[PDB]
């Protein structure tokens, strides 16, 4: 990491590391939940995007590799190539940040894409568990906007927000490419805004998304898409806080896994027939933390496996010595997304060093302090299918 | 990253090699590389080099099934491997001061295990739950249709083998398999490290002390001319009305050998067309609103087989097939020839130094590399190559491979 401010106040976050792939982007606080309904804001940056690249063949001709992720928060892209197409790939995220909305004809074609996103292999397990989450633990309802339209409802693009980015664009690259950012920050306005956005308070609604799922998606007969998905949501830290290591640690111990090892795993999987996968996941936010537990199983089977996770949160009091190391052995592993995801919410990097220590700088001390603050609360409940959530509920008291 | 690099090869007083390359860094992947793989079988004993795969994984004498897991969970050895139809492999990739625990690991459950009939008929099922599993992958699907109907040969058997071979596999079987293909001969160690050459020589030593020379030589069951392959452009269409609206499609030409000096031509052929993702589509596709396109382009012994597949809706499937039938003609075309040159090569150095700064994607080059080639291939040497490479080239390829050629097509339909 290198941190310049920039003479236009600008910040800017270059990454350490050997030469041969280039890296430049763009970091923002603007997500799905900056505009009115699901779908806006990711539609929206996407027909930026594949404006600012001209077309498909120049991306191509160029070898250049885009990445958009738009959360709920905030949002970055990122493009990757080789020196030779510096030039494209400069001009391209100016275009980017540039501010001018997109044709309606390159809108159109987003949204069909949109609207296709399951089918397509763009709505997988992992996009579904972060939808539940935001839409069941958060007070703040336009927390439920995600980046996936529904078959039934609309979308439309949002202006406002293509003016806002380079107004709080932080720009992030690799080393390699100091001047050309420099350069390319120089020609943004002075200076850039700041607001206040904290992440909303949890609240354990009890929510489903019963909606039917595409059998074929990607290019796989989904083992799942007849399944359904309960999301159970508790809070914990923000990204900064000196808790994260210890939560981290905690939701290795409770792990998981499918079939076509850890305490759900071998609780939840194999104590319930017919369930594909359960995991648990440490989800941060701009100032809050989401800790989920997600099981894919039969409808008919959630409460019983709600059960079962209410069992694996008990054994996670009486721990054993081995596994509260194991656990600090499972936190050990798209290298610059890591770098831009953690620039923009202050924490070390999943990679680096200093995090890798943090690990093993933290006892079962702090994550029993994790385990008995985020457990004593009542779990937000989502269901993806007709289950209802109320009677998962009942099994936390 | 590399660095142009040169491999340094010690051979141990054992008949193991020892060949390593030097990286910058923390991390180090090593490993045995194995010229073992479906292309080496028969209609007997189909799919044995992928299950014997599992088997050895499923530990042996020194270190059985828990004593693995312990390892993976508290010592931060964590174990990969891999079959296809030209080569296996089983390696680690590690902190370099795991060295000698992870030597020691791979050694004895690749070249020392315990091939049980318990073992053998325990891991059954859960080879036949990722052959059903990868059923469900209709690229993997079509992918192994298309080699099927284009070779009778070996290359046509699925890596896993058919759902019949896989019932019928004894532990003579597996056993054979490793006797006669998992010698000192046939395979190297590989190590892509910061580690001086000496450090993993003195390791592997240690951790391969049981094991005694070879007495002779036998010719290598692993060797091409015993294995022929032979393409013949076949048409084959099947239904899979679970798909719905949806049809999938794969086009084939034979390819040339790895030595061919249209190897090369034949890949920056292949990567000009290339792939289509959300943000990118090959120039030589005119209809840009084709769902997917896949573009892959193998060497299998003396043959290959270069393939193109997607989906479609069923209405837009015919057109997809002329999309790119006309897309591949367009490259011949003197107005497009150079261009489809440069861009082609542009992507070759793309795809290869995109992969310099992960050891594993190096180690596994360095394996194949050694495991396949006459002598070695160095990154610089090769970027000599493709620069090299000139219209004359294309044209050569595209007489040879691709002009008056049948084409092997499989249709996978929900109608
Ligand atoms: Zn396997």
């Amino acid at each position: 990491c290198v941190s310049s401010v920039l003479p236009n106040g600008i910040h800017l976050k270059l990454m350490k590391g050997p030469r041969g792939v280039c890296s430049i982007g763009a970091v923002f606080p603007i997500g799905s939940i900056n505009s009115p309904k699901t779908a806006d804001t990711q539609v929206t940056l996407s027909s930026k995007l594949v404006e600012s690249l001209i077309s498909p063949k120049h991306v191509f001709m160029h070898q250049v590799y885009p990445f958009l992720q738009v959360n709920r928060e905030y949002s970055y892209l990122t493009l990757q190539f080789l020196p030779e197409s510096t030039t494209y790939a400069i001009e391209s995220l100016k275009r980017f940040l540039d501010g001018a909305a997109p044709a309606n004809t390159t809108f159109d074609q987003q949204k069909q894409l949109n609207y296709a996103a399951e089918q397509l292999g763009e709505y997988n397990l992992l996009e579904k568990y972060k939808d539940l989450v935001c839409m069941s633990s958060f007070s703040n309802k336009s927390y439920a906007h995600g980046n996936y339209a529904l078959q039934g409802e609309k979308i439309d693009l949002n202006p406002q927000i293509l003016k806002e980015i380079p107004k709080c664009t932080t720009l992030v690259g690799s080393i390699d490419m100091y001047e050309e950012l420099v350069k390319l920050g120089g020609s943004l306005s002075p200076f850039p805004k700041v607001k206040l956005h904290i992440t909303s308070n949890f609240e354990p609604n009890h929510v489903n998304k019963n909606v039917k799922q595409s059998s074929l998606q990607g290019s796989k007969i989904s083992m799942t898409s007849s399944l359904s998905i309960m999301s159970l949501s508790w809070p914990s830290c923000g990204a900064k806080s000196v808790e994260a290591p210890a939560y981290a640690v905690l939701s290795k111990i409770f792990g998981g896994g499918s079939e076509f090892s850890s305490l759900l795993y071998t609780k939840v999987v194999g104590g319930v027939a017919r369930c594909h996968q359960a995991y648990a996941y440490n989800n941060f936010f701009t100032t809050g933390g989401r800790f989920n537990i997600n099981v894919v199983a039969e409808d008919r089977n959630l409460v019983k496996a709600a059960q079962l996770v209410r069992e694996c949160i008990h054994s996670v009091e009486t721990i054993e010595d081995k596994n509260l190391d194991a656990a600090r052995g499972l936190v050990i592993t798209k290298r610059f997304n890591e770098f831009v995801r953690s620039s923009y919410l202050g924490c070390k990097p999943i990679y680096s060093s200093q995090y890798k220590k943090s690990i093993k700088e933290v006892t079962r001390k702090a994550v029993e302090k994790a385990l008995k603050q985020t457990f004593s609360y009542k779990p937000a409940v989502a269901v993806y299918g007709p289950a209802v959530p109320n009677e998962i509920a009942k099994v936390f008291e | 990253i590399s660095r142009y690099a040169v491999p340094q090869i010690s051979k141990l007083s054992n008949g193991v090699r020892v060949a390593t390359i030097p990286v910058i860094g923390e991390a180090t992947t090593l490993g045995y590389w194995i010229k073992s793989g479906s292309m080496y079988e028969n209609a007997s004993n189909s799919g044995v080099s992928h299950y014997l795969q599992h088997v050895i994984f499923r530990g042996n004498e020194k270190y059985p099934q828990r004593k693995l897991e312990q390892l993976a969970e508290y010592e931060g050895i964590n174990l990969m491997a891999s079959t296809s139809r030209v080569t296996t492999n089983f390696n680690a990739t590690i902190s370099n001061d795991k060295l000698d625990v992870a030597t020691d690991v791979l050694s004895q459950l690749v070249l020392n295990p315990r091939i049980k009939k318990s073992i053998v008929d325990n891991e059954r099922d859960t080879i036949l739950a990722e052959e059903y599993e990868v059923s469900q992958d209709i690229n993997e699907v079509i992918w192994d249709k298309l080699h099927e109907i284009s070779f009778k040969t070996s290359i046509g058997f699925p890596i896993l083998g058919s759902h019949q071979s896989i019932q019928k596999i004894t532990t003579e079987m597996v056993q054979s398999q490793h006797s006669n293909f998992f010698n000192q001969d046939n395979l190297y160690f590989v190590a892509v490290t910061s580690l001086p050459h000496d450090v993993i020589l003195k390791s592997v030593e240690k951790a391969t002390q049981f094991l005694k020379p070879l007495a002779s030589h036998p010719k290598l069951a692993s060797d091409n001319d015993l294995h022929v392959q032979k393409f013949e452009p076949n048409q084959k269409q099947y239904l899979l009305p679970q798909l719905g609206d949806n049809a999938f499609v794969a086009i084939g030409f034979e390819a040339p050998s790895l030595d061919s000096p249209l190897y090369i031509p034949s890949q920056i052929v292949k990567s000009v067309i290339g792939s289509k993702e959300k943000y990118s589509v090959s120039p030589l596709i005119e209809n840009t609103n084709i769902r997917t396109l896949n573009s892959y382009s193998f060497p299998y012994g003396n043959s290959g087989l270069t393939a193109f597949f997607g989906n479609e809706s069923i209405n837009n499937l015919n057109g997809w097939v002329n999309t790119i039938f006309q897309s591949i003609g367009t490259i011949f075309s003197n107005e497009n020839i150079e261009g489809s040159l440069n861009v082609g090569r542009l992507c070759v150095k793309s795809q290869l130094a995109r992969g310099l700064s992960s050891t594993r994607t190096i180690a596994d080059e360095l394996g194949n590399n050694l495991l396949l080639r006459n002598e070695y291939m160095s990154l610089g040497k090769w970027d000599e190559l493709l620069n090299a490479t000139n219209i004359n080239n294309i044209k050569e390829y595209f007489d040879k491979y691709i002009l008056e050629k049948n084409a092997s097509m499989v249709i996978i339909s929900g109608k």
